[PDB]
This record gives structure tokens, sequence and C-alpha cells, in this order.
């Protein structure tokens, strides 16, 4: 805040002399903005979707239509009212306007969903009434049960691909074993631990230092760190963990299953899911390999386009894959368009990925770029993606509510 | 102003309850508090729950266990008769529009009205718990007892009058926030060598 | 001066303006091939072996920045035509001759020359299609502000004052500090936020 | 893999070892048509000069050893995908 104050002090001097009133077309706004959204502000955000979220906002605010009568500040903070530029021409009457703005205030203010904070608020309440009322051998066989437990619901067999002269030219066949053998290494030393950790509830074995902490960790619900190989979200249990590696070491299974028997073709027309995969930007990239080597052209003048259909199951193309797991925060989607959606997650059904060749054509004006994040956390941004807007939305709009796609 | 910012509520409404235990002209709400406190542990079987209609499973769960108290024991029957309760329960601030849904056989004093809306607020809407308790300060308390809480930090007052030389000024930040700016701005205020 | 310090000091201030001045006869020498429509050659290899490399694409930039800023002013009007592309026409021959120029073999400090050279008269490529594409026409606009640009007065009475390099805001004075034959960065868009 | 690395430092250090095999390269066909008869031009030899050959010596002269023995047949075939064509002769040390 010092720094945007000392650059709008140094340009006003600079481009005023003195003068006691310049027009609102004469303020440098462009070099407020460049500086607010480069070095100012822009210098601590280290994402493209964060800066695209600052040089929206950025320039939303620092317009001459700011000096009007008509300008908001914000828009569609209850549906209904908005909140209005003051008129002022001091300091005083500006500070009078901050201390006669309502006490409600909701997300909309920001240009956030309202339903944002449902959870926060939530979470805060149930604090609060914890905090009011805080201030007025078994384990063996447990433990034996549980791993017996994840033993039957965890699969068994997950066999590596086999490599072959032409299989070795296939980009999904080289990214699938990768993954199969990550896959089968970890099935392989998830099952030898746990029946390590049952063999010694049932004091047939004796417990080493290795069992002695896996133990440990096991009955507090801490996921090993031997077994945490892919990114996961931080805080998840070890129950929600076995769950997902065997949802994973199902759909491995079936791949290797597809792949073992018909070769390549079945392999291209597989139906996977990001969510499910341990790099799923491995296999958008082996994707484009893929077709860039069929059409024997180049990755980078590769462009993806996304296609949700409404059901699944539906015949692919030469050039394009089917992805299911997707899900759309924030906004829904209907015949390739995007309405802005006060849900929480929208379940895309199953998405075509389209490798086309890039036409260098400008966008439609009405078309948004969203980023597809592994999980909720949104820390790792797997790809791109690109619709088009409703009949009367705004790409602005949609950049203020933080409209994204998660593959899990 | 010592606190963060999240356990003012917590603060504010126990100094509510001992000036309500305080008062002579008002009921001890022992059993509205102690459901209000206790009552997510209230032990039901699956089948006990039944399924009303506008209602999900956690706010059914929700009215069933709070039918036990006396004056929600017909709660079901009153929320299956009033129709336009969905509006409410979709309204953008229900607190602010509690609906009576509460049987009294005396005119109940705005304090018990209060904490009325407040268990109601938490069997229905429980993201709007909060603000239904900032009300109900406000019942207790006056509107304004919260007031000083939102406005910026007065350091010249607390540190000219109500700080003793022997106590010192300790001024803890979270991450990304340092308050050495404040005290240098004041030394400089007061001409007061730092 | 038999004192280690006193000489060593005298050898560090003399460099000083040895490089000083060699950067103003380097300038009147490249002013020739700048605001010119054909470069010979030869006579552009000779004036990069007579002077130092940091001092060569000094110079250019300088050049650089003075065509740019001469162009622009030209423009003030806004409905004037354009001699930016007269500009980049001449970063273009420039950095053709240069780029016939490392086709063939070199010495190798003439080759390292020709390389920062090359860097650098890309990135000027680079920056002046850039204006020419956002028609910018003010010597004020922020899309040339925001450049590093170069302004040389001969007519100041301190050498070491004579250079002045401005990005938008700031003003530096070159250090002249002996830097040898560095190894050059490409400049791409991270190294100008940067 | 802990050691594999494929970042701005290692593609820097293979451009500068892919000039570096080029002047060495113009260096040694000078050489040979000096000595085997008598005509050198250097526009000749710069329209003549397999750039993607040193480009692959070099990526397969840094990135081959750091390899396990598995990925050699992976990254001889991303090679030969992304450089159609172009094969890599690795040179004998004889005396060496
Ligand atoms: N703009 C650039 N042009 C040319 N080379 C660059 C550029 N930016 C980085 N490099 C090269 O990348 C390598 C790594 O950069 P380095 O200074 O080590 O970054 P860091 O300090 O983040 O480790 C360096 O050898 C440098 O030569």
């Amino acid at each position: 805040l010092r720094s945007a104050c000392d650059t709008v002090d140094t340009w006003l001097d600079d481009t005023a002399k003195g003068r006691q009133n310049i027009s609102p077309d004469k303020i440098p706004w462009s070099a407020l903005k460049t500086l607010m959204a480069q070095s100012i502000y822009g210098g601590r955000v280290d994402n493209e979707f964060d800066q695209r979220l600052l040089n929206t906002f950025l320039e939303r605010l620092f317009t001459t239509r700011s000096f009007d009568s008509e300008f908001k500040l914000a828009c569609k903070v209850d549906g209904h009212k908005d909140i209005q530029m003051p008129d002022g021409i001091r300091r005083e009457e500006f500070v009078q306007w901050v201390e006669l703005l309502p006490d409600t205030q909701t997300p909309s203010w920001l240009g956030l969903p309202n339903n944002a904070e449902r959870v926060l608020l939530t979470t805060q309440g149930v604090d609060m009434i914890s905090k009011m009322l805080k201030m007025q051998p078994a384990w063996m066989r447990t433990l034996h049960t549980t791993a017996s437990n994840w033993l039957h619901l965890i699969p068994q067999t997950l066999s590596h691909l086999k490599r072959t002269v032409e299989n070795i030219k296939d980009p999904l066949f080289r990214f699938f074993e990768r993954e199969v053998k990550m896959g089968a290494k970890l099935l392989q030393d998830v099952r030898q631990d746990l029946a390590d950790v049952v063999q010694v509830c049932e004091g047939k074995k004796k417990q080493t230092n290795y069992l002695r902490t896996l133990i440990n960790e096991l009955v507090k619900g801490i996921l090993p760190r031997s077994w945490s190989h892919y990114t996961v979200p931080a805080g998840m249990t070890v129950i929600q963990w076995v769950s997902d590696f065997s949802e994973r070491i199902k759909q491995l299974q079936n791949i290797s299953l597809a792949a073992a028997s018909g070769g390549a073709k079945e392999l291209k027309n597989i139906h996977v899911c990001l969510g499910g995969l341990f790099v799923p930007e491995a296999y958008i990239t082996a994707t484009r390999q893929y077709v860039a080597q069929a059409n024997s052209w180049s990755l980078e003048e590769l462009c993806l386009e996304v296609n949700v259909t409404t059901s699944q199951g539906a015949t692919l193309d030469a050039c394009s894959f089917g992805v299911t797991g997707l899900k759309l925060q924030g906004a829904t989607c209907n015949n390739n368009k995007l309405s802005l959606s006060n849900a929480i997650s929208t379940a895309l059904p199953l998405t075509q990925l389209r490798w086309v060749k890039q036409t260098n054509t400008e966008k439609k004006a009405s078309v948004v770029t969203l980023p597809v994040y592994l999980n909720f956390t949104r820390a790792d941004l797997i790809f791109t993606v690109d619709f088009e807007i409703a009949t009367k939305e705004d790409p602005r709009s949609f950049y203020e509510r933080g409209v994204a796609v998660l593959c899990t | 102003r010592g606190m963060l910012h999240q356990d003012h509520i917590t603060f504010a409404m126990l100094l509510a309850r001992i000036k309500l235990k305080g008062t002579v002209g008002e009921p001890t709400y022992d059993a509205e508090f102690q459901h209000f406190l206790r009552g997510n542990e209230i032990v039901l079987s699956a089948g006990s729950t039944p399924r009303i209609q506008g209602l999900t499973v956690e706010q059914a769960e929700a009215v069933v266990r709070l039918s036990c108290l006396p004056a929600f024991k017909d709660l079901i029957a009153k929320v299956q008769a009033d129709e336009q309760f969905g509006i409410w329960l979709d309204s953008s601030s229900p607190e602010q529009t509690v609906p009576y849904l509460w049987s009294e056989e005396t005119p109940a004093t705005p304090i018990g009205q209060a904490i009325h809306r407040l268990l109601l607020i938490q069997a229905f809407r429980p993201d709007r718990l909060l603000a239904m308790a900032h009300m109900f300060v406000s019942t207790n308390l006056g509107e304004s007892f919260m007031s000083i809480m939102e406005q910026p930090l007065d350091l010249t007052h607390i540190v000219g009058t109500e700080v003793k030389p022997n106590t010192p000024v300790l001024m803890c930040s979270v991450p990304g926030y340092d308050a050495s700016g404040h005290v240098e701005d004041l030394a400089a205020e007061q001409n007061t060598q730092i | 001066h038999p004192k280690i310090n006193e000489w060593l000091t005298l050898v560090e201030k003399e460099m000083r303006v040895t490089l000083a001045k060699l950067l103003a006869e380097s300038v009147t020498e490249v002013e020739i091939f700048g605001k010119a429509t054909s470069i010979d050659p030869n006579t552009y290899i000779t004036w990069i072996d007579k002077y130092q490399a940091q001092l060569v694409v000094l110079s250019a930039q300088i050049a650089w920045s003075e065509n740019v800023e001469t162009a622009l002013s030209s423009m003030g009007g806004g409905g004037d035509a354009a001699p930016l592309h007269s500009v980049l026409s001449n970063v273009e021959v420039t950095l053709n001759v240069l780029a016939d120029s490392v086709l063939m073999e070199q010495p190798p400090l003439r080759r390292r020359k020709l390389e920062h050279l090359i860097t650098e008269l890309v990135h000027q490529r680079d920056v002046t299609r850039s204006l020419i594409k956002s028609k910018i026409d003010n010597a004020k606009s922020f899309e040339w502000l925001s450049q590093m640009r170069f302004y040389f007065d001969p007519k100041q009475t301190d050498v070491l004052q004579q250079l002045s390099i401005q990005m938008a805001n700031a003003k530096f004075n070159y250090g002249f500090e002996y830097l040898g034959v560095q190894d050059k960065l490409v400049q791409t868009p991270l190294t100008d936020r940067c | 893999q802990s050691h594999y690395d494929f970042g701005l430092r290692a593609l820097k250090s293979v451009l500068v070892s892919a000039g570096n095999v080029k002047r060495e390269r113009i260096q040694k066909i000078k050489r040979e048509k000096e000595e085997r008869g008598e005509a050198v031009d250097e526009g000749e030899i710069a329209e003549n000069l397999p750039e993607q050959e040193i480009l692959i010596q070099s990526v397969c002269e840094t990135m081959v050893p750091k390899l396990v023995a598995e990925d050699i047949p992976l990254l001889f075939s991303l090679l030969s995908d992304v450089f159609p064509g172009v094969q890599y002769h690795r040179g004998e040390m004889t005396a060496l």
C-alpha cells in the first residue's frame, strides 16, 4: 500500500506540476496500472491466473470512468444493490462515505459468489461452540481388523507393460509405462507392509524399527511417508488415501488389461480419469505428442479444445481423447457453454480433449480459459481449457469468481 | 484488544451470559443454553429421524434433536404447516427474520426470544449462527458493545493513560503484519525519542 | 604516489574517467552508423574492434534510444507519419550485418562482441516492433517510458555524469566499472519485468 | 530419477556445447578442405552444415551419461520423433 501511494504521488506530481486541477484523462492510468500489476502488487504473484485476476481488478478500478457519478465500485452485492462511487473531491467526504457503509458484507463485495463463506462461517460457529464448551491390547485388535479390511479392499495384481520396438514410439505407451510401473511398485510395497502389520498384530513376527514406526503412524491415522509418492492434499487421513489408492490401482489394472490385448488402438480409445493418474500433465503432453506424431506436426502449433459430452461412452475421433472425473467449480456447463452458478461444484460427465492446428486467430472476446487444478487446494496446474460463456455472461465475472476445473 | 478477531464473539457471548445471570427479571435459561452447547451429542438412531420435506438430513437431525426442548416439542408440525418456510430458509440473512416456531404460555422477554431464535438458527442455518450470536449479544449488552472492535486501534490514549511504565506493551502480530511502524509513527507524533 | 592505496585509487578513478571518455568517442562514432540506411560491414567491424565490448553495447543502446526518442518527438502531433519504421529498418539492417558477421570465422573477442550486439539488437528490434504495433506517438507514453532508455549529454562538464539511464521512474548514472567481457543475458519478458 | 534435471541450466549448457561443437566442426571441415585440394568458402560451408546433427551430438554428450539403462532407448526415440532422420555417431577416442 505504501509503495502504491508513493507511485501515485510521484506520477501525479510528474503529470501535474503543481496545478490545482487536472482532467481525469490526463491522469497516467496506464502507468499506475502497469506498475501495480507488474511491480507493486504483481511482484508477489507467481501464478498466471492470479496475475490475470489482478489485471482484471486494476483495469476495472483504475480508469477515468471512476471519476463519473455512475461508477460502480462493486456490482451484484446482494443481487439487487450495488456500491456507488463517492462523488466527493476531498478526503473528509470519502472517509464519511466509508464510515457510512452497511454493516452487512458479503463476498459479492469482493466479486466472489455469496456461497464462498458458507463453509467458513459454519466452521467458525462450530469452533465458537467448542470454545464456549471448553472453558466451562485393544489397539492391536483394532489395527489387525483395519489392516485386514485394507488388504481385502486393496487389489492384488498389477502387471507391467510389455515393451516392444513399435510400442516405444507411442507416447501413450511411454507414459502408461511409468504409470503402471510406479503403481505396481507402490502396490507391492503397501501390500507387503500391510501383511507385515497383520502378522505383527497376530503375535507371529517380532516388531522391528520400521514396523514400530509404521504401526505408530497407523494407529494414529497418519499416512506413512513411505507410501506417499504421488501428490495428495496435505490434510488427508489414511482411510481416504487407501480408498483413493485402491481406485487408482483398479484404473491402472483396467489400463494394463486393455493395453495387453489389442495393442495401441484401444490404448488411444480408453477412458481415463485425470484425478486417478499419478502425473496427469504427463498424460496431457503424451496425448499432444500422439496427435502430433500421427499428423506429423509440432507440439507448439497444436492447441487444445474441450467438448463436454451430454453422456459417457460416445465415440471419439483420431485426434480426440476422453477424460472423466473433471469438476467445474462455480459454474455449470450446458451445450459446451458455461453459465455462472451458485453451486459449489458440477460434475462434468466426460470431456473430449481434441488437438487441432493453430489458426493464429484471436479469441472471439467471449471465450474464457480455465485452469484445471489437480485438487481443491489449487496448488498444481495441470493444463488449461477453453470454453465459451453463455449469451449474457462476462469473462471478467468468470475470472473474479474463481471458476476452475478440478481433476478430482 | 489482545485477542484474535474470531474469538471476540466467544468472549462477548460469555459476558452476555454473565450479565444475564445477574438480571433479577430474567430466567436462568439453563436448559436452552445447555442444549445450545451440547445438543449435537444427543444420540439418536437412524430410524428415529424422519424426512421433513424441504429439509436435508442434517437439518432434520438438528430439528429432531432440538425438539427435545419443551418449547420445540411440535417443531415438525410447525415447519410442515408453514409453506413459506423455505423462503426464509433460503434467505440471504435469515437471522434478521427468524420465524416464531416455539410455544410459550407467556410472552417471553426479548432476551429469551433471542435464545430461541439462536437455537432455531443453529438448527436450521448453522452458517448464519455467528451473526445470530452477534445479535444475541446486542440484546444483552447493546448494539454498540462490539463497535469499538471495528474501529482502528487508538494507541495514543492507551499508551498514555492505560499503560503503566512497568507494564510492557506486547504487540503480537500474525505473519505478514508488523507493528514497528505503528510505534515509530506514535513516537513521531508525541515528539518522543525512541 | 608510492603508497599502494594512493595509486590504486588513482588507477580506479582514471579507469572510470577513461571509460567515460572512450564511451563519448564511441557514441560520436556510432551516431554515423545510426540514423542511416546502409551500413558498410567493414567500418562497422572496425568500430566494433576499436572499442570495448561493454562500451560497444552501451553505444548501440544509446544510439537506438536517441533514435526512438527523436522519432517519437517528431510524432508529437499525433496525426503525423511514422518514422519508427525507419528506426526499425535501421535495427534490421544492423542485425543483418551482425547476422552476416557471425556466419563466418571471427576472432574470439570480436565474436563475443558480435554475440552481445546481436542479443542487444534483437531486444531493441522486439521493443521497436512492440512500439509500432501499439501505435505509440508520444515520448511521454508509458509504453516507451517503461522501456530502459539511455541518454547521452555531450555538453556535460563531468564525463561520469554524461550518460543517464532511465526506466520509467528512475534516474541512474553509469558506474563506469570496467566489466571486461561479461556473458550477456537474453532480454526475455521476465528479464524486463525484473 | 533423483539425478535427472532438464531445466534452464541444462538447456543453456546444451546450447553452449552446440555452439562449441559447431565451431569445432567448422574448423575440422576447413582443415580437411585445406589439406584436400584448395577450395574454401564461408557461405558454402554454412549452407552445407548439419546443425541438427550438432544439437543431437550436444544433447547426447550432456544428457545421455546421466540416463539409466532403460531411458536411453526412450531418449533416442524422442530424438527420432522431434528430430527425424538425424542420427548421432559417437566419437571414437582411439588414443584415449
Ligand atoms: N534471460 C536469460 N538469458 C540467458 N540465460 C539465462 C537467462 N536467465 C537465466 N539464464 C541462465 O540460467 C542459468 C540459471 O540461472 P541462475 O542465475 O542459476 O538462477 P537461480 O539464481 O534462480 O538459480 C544461468 O546459467 C543463466 O545463464
